[PDB]
């Protein structure tokens, strides 16, 4: 004898957990994917002393590819 | 000294009804129907 289980309508609240998931998901996937690639394909870079009569530009002192950018 | 007629015709009446309420709570075999 299976009975109603009366309970408040979760369906809204539902739906906006999967609002979020689905818009938090559509703009990180991409973004780990490209860091993924990015750190598998461009390797950060390596020290090295300035050789000499060369000055480097402003964003060659730091070795992440994307904080280089 | 006990229930007075008034009390026991109300208790009567509402006890029926809460009956009816109750067996109108069961679910028919198909109740949950899913979505495809
Ligand atoms: C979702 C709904 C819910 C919503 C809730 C709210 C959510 C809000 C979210 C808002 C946005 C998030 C903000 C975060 C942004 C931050 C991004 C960042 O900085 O990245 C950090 C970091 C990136 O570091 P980096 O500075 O860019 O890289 C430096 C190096 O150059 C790199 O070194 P490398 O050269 O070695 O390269 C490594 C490379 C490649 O390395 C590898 O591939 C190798 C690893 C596996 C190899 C092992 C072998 C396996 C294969 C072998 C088998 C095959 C061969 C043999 C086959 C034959 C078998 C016999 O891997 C990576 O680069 C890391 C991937 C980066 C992914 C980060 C994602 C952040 C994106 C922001 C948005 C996120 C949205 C969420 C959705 C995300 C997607 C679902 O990424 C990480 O997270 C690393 C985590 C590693 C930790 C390991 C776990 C250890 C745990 C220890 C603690 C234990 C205590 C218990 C706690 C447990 C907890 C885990």
């Amino acid at each position: 004898k299976r009975l109603f289980i009366i309970k408040p309508s979760g369906f809204y609240d539902r739906r906006f957990l999967k609002l979020m998931r689905f818009y938090i998901l559509l703009t990180g996937i991409p973004v780990a994917i490209g860091i993924t690639l990015v750190n598998v394909f461009i390797g950060e870079a390596e020290l090295a002393d300035i050789p000499e009569g060369y000055v480097p530009e402003h964003w060659e002192y730091f070795k992440h590819p994307i904080s280089r950018w | 000294s006990g229930y007075t007629p008034d009390e026991k015709l109300r208790l009567q009446q509402l006890r029926e009804l809460r009956r009816r309420w109750l067996k109108d709570q069961e679910l028919s075999p198909r109740e949950p129907v899913l979505p495809p």
